[PDB]
């Protein structure tokens, strides 16, 4: 036979390898492919997919609905804290998001995040507020003065539902990692930039559901076993 | 904001909504010969059944916590569009939905409405236990959710609507074609989808290849003794098509 | 920047609008990102572990499995990801010999492909181990890992992930109707010998040319039934993936 | 007195993976992870890894911290994760060492 | 033998220097479109910062040991240079630089000036230890060599000048661009770098992402009464940039 | 298959083998090449750079800058010898250069050495020097008349600062062994050519730095793990 000889790395599996194998069943032909909807190729286009965060994530909302949900008070004249998160793609509760999932499946991450916001109180009502976006290295605002010296949007709550909004990519490095240990992506943080106006015997309330995707500009890399879930002992059947 | 609709022979319109995403671009078809399994020339209703037709009256409070159908099972008492389904052992369809949503310019609240696939859903005990067929297929009358006492509970579904009925996480459920009910956004809302399966068509009564969600993401309320508003919901089948024809089925 | 995300339809999408940006070289590729990247890495998907009866070895010493992905985590997350998917397989075999005596000596052990309707081996020296047309394929010590591909089996385009209903007279909800590929079988083909042993087949597969269909949101809870979505387990409660802070105005 | 038949794991762990715990560890799967097999009389297993870094080029030597200001050098920007080890074989009666 | 110095606002000479080599040729410049990470539009004080700013004065004996400095640490109080610096999350510069060392006819002494990378300085103390932020970040006050008693000797770098601070050779540290004040040879040195990192920019005050070294190399003398002669440094920064806005940096 | 048959130099690993090998991680994709400055082809470029000679390696100098250096005595009426050294590449102090760090990181050598010389004394101060070396077979010489038969510089210490001067290649055999053992390349010695001249009460003193790197005629061969430098036990961490 030809003269052969053998390098290290045979006789090896890796669970991540590539190569043509033989067939268990030749002759056979799979089933023809229909026009099924609802087509993929990628998962950047479950990225696109806004989906709420559970923001709210505490006892008293975690149960429910109602984790993905704020409530705001008509009745304060202030200009303060509404609510902050961090913006680590894999921090809680981000990462409970599909765009969270998804990076949780995965270890290098890059471009900017799309933020939205819809202002569900009573058609009736009328506000501005203040969404922003702090560059770290430094502590998370405690005025809303701070937060107008990071990037950020003031919602004119015209007709129109949504408020939509990027934390631009500020990463040193082209990726930065998926999940943080001991590191940090910086804070998104919300602010009454007015108070909240409802007009008189209007519920003394109001509501704020919050979305996020993944801009054009996301992507990701080192696709690893995702944190997100555990399996304990067997899989039953 | 305005739209009208006009299937089979029956009319719909809202003049607050924002148009329907058709679910992935595709808009309703028949079968192809390139595609099909059954041999016959199928069964067209065409007029006669891709016609609109509506539920019972569900009502909605700040208590309230979901509702949900399974289709065709959900449409199987409209005239032509049931008998058609019952006597044969195959058909498809996809469908135009509309869910009928006014409140004053004095209401708060949001409801999310999805569409969604086989959509499997999770016993409400531990164990080894699956869902009973009574209650898949719950027909017209549907699946409300509710705090309490609901008897056969090993064959229940769960009541677990946050976790979708299935173990995943609500508010992810905008991966599916979707739209909200806001009541500052829009008075009503609206998808249309085509037909879907692994299949080329499918067993109408044994498999509801499409689902459809209504979930309290934010809770009602207003200031007005009207404290509790209905919904309904009118769908219209599309390109309906059946082959198989034999008895009517039990 | 404004939009209705009660649409449906994403929202207000483009990053340079509140950003006054530079240009830049974003030229970072999603090819990691694909379905033939993501499904198409391997895993482990099911545990053959035996042990080498003695005492009537020619009866007990096989086993069988009911091919499913839904008893793995990873890979079940993989596919519990979508409607239906399509997809050639790698499978790939690695067999484990663990020695209860002395020594194992040469063993050698095999494994079928069993369709439905295959006649199921009940003895380890049932007749069922030949094969004229059903895929079997041997393993012996010191032999390098076995493999093959597998093409797509099903009887419909693609595999449901999924079903709403029911195989016609109305049990087995879901994809316990729908999933039946029959079993993965094992049997040890060495003749009776002195070696109390126990053989462990760790079982992989990878997806490759790889298609799927409507995606569908993520497990956010432990498995419990293989075919069935159930997740409310016994004597216990709901904790998902999901974790609480003391208030939402701290990060 | 012997060895007999023995089979070993590796498994390339970028960070955040699921370390595994134990060597009945679920982590022992690997979907996507690199991982890779050798056993008794089985010749000398090799990969060809691609550069890894986030960056261009590793840091051979870094002049700072992570951002809040310790492990002072490559502890920082290093993080490569980890390589890992654990025996495929069952238990079995051989006491043995195994050195890679 | 003569050299003018032009940069932003500001200008250096000497009438005995030789040249500086450019670190590696590479003139400083911007980044490229073909090769930044960060999105914006970045910030360029250009003129208002791409200028010099000098340090506070050493001066030096027969008796001293060395002095260095990190950048950008070591300009984290230079007016525009230092809030731009501090107010962004990331940023990028080269230098350039001169050292100020005239003596008499009459003198001798010679000091080896390097640039110096990430010069990852080795700890005082032994053991598990590793250096200080307050130490490793002296800003323009900088780091001079000395005998005795620097307090919080565990988190201290090493003294140890000859051996680089790294457990690395001296003499051979002339593999880095270096020049010499050699009191014959020069009145003065010089040196230019553009900016350099395995990142097409850095965060600023988190990594020093260049640093600069003088070392007595030969003992200063002079039979005069004025037994010691200062050393002052001025920088300016080269093709100054910042990105990612947001407050002052604490 | 097609009919093969197997040569030994099979399945072993070769250290310093050459071949294809399989991925590890398939799909992925490394970051781009920034135009980072300082780049490298090659060890020769290093070679080129001049590093000092820690030449005066004793114990009242070594734990010091002042081993790289000598001081000269104005004081002296002499021819005499100022100090001498060996040749070979890889000898004790010249190792200790980075040039005697890549040798002896090697085996084999060839080519001319440049060497280097500043008169760091003070401006006003003048001398000439002989810097001369010793073609081997023979005695490191004791006069300065026996290093004038030898190959040789006068230094002219005019206004330019350094004196810099070729030991040419004159190995028998095109290349040498980095290390002698019991072998010799021959010496560098340094003499008096005039006595230093200090003007009056200039310090009494003067010192002299020493340079060497590669000419553009060097080269080596034979990269082994180098004699230069121990590790005993485990690093730790």
């Amino acid at each position: 036979g030809l003269p052969v000889f053998i390098t290290p790395g045979s006789g090896q599996f890796l669970t991540t390898d590539d190569f043509q194998s033989p067939c268990a069943l030749p002759w056979y032909h799979p089933t023809k492919e229909i026009s099924i909807p609802g087509e993929v190729k990628n998962l950047v286009e479950i990225c696109q997919v806004d989906s709420l965060v559970p923001i709210n994530n505490t006892d008293t909302y975690i149960n429910s609905e109602n984790m993905y949900s704020v409530v705001l008070q008509s009745s304060i004249n202030a200009p303060d804290k509404i609510f902050s998160i961090r913006t680590d793609v894999a921090s809680q509760p981000l990462a409970t998001t599909l765009i969270g999932e998804i990076s949780s499946y995965f270890t290098h991450w890059t471009g900017s995040l799309r933020f939205s916001f819809m202002f569900c109180g009573t058609a009736n009502t009328t506000v501005k507020l203040l969404l922003a976006y702090t560059p770290p290295g430094i502590a998370e605002p405690t005025t809303r003065k701070d937060a107008m010296l990071g990037t950020h949007v003031i919602w004119d709550v015209g007709l129109q539902s949504t408020i939509s909004m990027v934390v631009p990519w500020i990463s040193a490095s082209h990726y930065r990692n998926t999940s943080p240990g001991r590191s940090t992506s910086g804070y998104i943080t919300c602010w009454y930039q007015t108070r909240l106006v409802i007009p008189p015997q209007t519920p003394p309330t109001a509501r704020l559901l919050c979305f996020v995707s993944g801009c054009k500009d996301f992507c990701l890399r080192m696709a690893r076993d995702t944190n997100l879930h555990l399996q304990s002992g067997a899989i039953a059947q | 904001r305005i739209i009208q609709i006009t299937r089979g022979d029956s009319t719909i319109t809202s003049q607050d909504v924002a148009n329907a995403i058709v679910a992935y671009g595709v808009w309703p078809h028949y079968l192809s010969s390139k595609d099909a399994s059954a041999i016959d020339k199928p069964s067209q209703p065409d007029t006669s059944s891709n016609r609109f037709y509506t539920l019972r009256s569900v009502t909605w409070s700040s208590s309230s916590k979901g509702w949900w159908w399974k289709l065709p099972d959900a449409l199987k008492d409209m005239g032509i569009f049931g008998e058609n389904m019952f006597y044969h052992y195959l058909g498809r369809s996809g469908y135009t939905i509309h869910v009928q949503c006014n409140a004053s310019k004095f209401h708060q609240g949001t409801l999310i409405v999805a569409l969604i696939p086989e959509h499997q859903i999770a016993s409400a005990l531990h164990g080894n236990v699956n869902v009973g067929y009574n209650y898949t297929h719950p027909g017209e009358t549907g699946r409300e959710v509710k705090a309490e006492t609901r008897l056969n509970p090993d064959l229940q579904p769960t009541e677990e609507y946050w976790l979708n009925f299935d173990g995943t996480l609500l508010g992810n459920i905008t991966i599916f074609p979707h739209q909200f009910i806001n009541l500052r956004s829009n008075n009503s809302a609206t998808i249309i989808a085509p037909y879907v399966n692994a299949v080329p068509m499918d067993s109408m009564r044994s498999h509801n290849n499409w689902s459809l969600v209504i979930i309290p993401i934010c809770p009602l309320e207003t200031s007005s003794a009207i404290n509790t508003i209905p919904i309904t919901i009118s769908i219209s089948p599309m390109c309906a098509e059946f082959s198989g024809a034999r008895a009517k089925r039990q | 920047a404004l939009d209705a995300a009660e649409t449906g339809h994403t929202s207000s999408v483009q990053p340079e609008d509140v950003i006054e940006t530079r240009y830049v070289q974003t030229s970072q590729t999603r090819d990691e990102m694909s379905l033939e990247s993501f499904l198409g890495r391997s895993g482990c998907i099911h545990e053959s572990k035996l042990e080498v009866t003695l005492a009537n070895y020619n009866k007990e010493n096989f086993t069988v499995w009911a091919i499913n992905l839904q008893e793995m985590a990873q890979i079940r997350r993989k596919f519990e990801l979508f409607t239906y998917t399509r997809f050639d397989s790698e499978i790939t075999l690695v067999p484990c010999i663990s020695a209860l005596s002395q020594d194992i000596g040469h063993i050698t052990m095999q494994y079928m492909y069993v369709p439905p309707g295959a006649p199921v081996p009940n003895s380890r020296d049932d007749y069922a181990w030949q094969s004229g047309t059903n895929a079997s394929v041997f393993w012996q010590h010191g032999q390098a890992y076995p493999r093959f591909s597998l093409p797509f089996l099903s009887v419909a385009s693609a595999y449901y992930m999924f079903y709403d209903g029911y195989d016609e007279q109305d049990q087995n909800y879901g994809t316990a109707n729908t999933n039946n590929m029959g079993s993965l079988c094992s049997r040890i083909v060495t003749e009776k010998h002195i070696h109390k042993v126990h053989i462990m087949t760790r079982i992989y597969h990878k997806a490759k040319h790889v298609k799927a269909w409507c995606p569908r949101p993520p497990r956010a809870l432990e498995y419990t039934r293989a075919h069935r979505t159930n997740f409310k387990i016994e004597d216990r409660s709901i904790q998902t993936a999901i974790v609480t802070r003391p208030i939402i105005t701290t990060a």
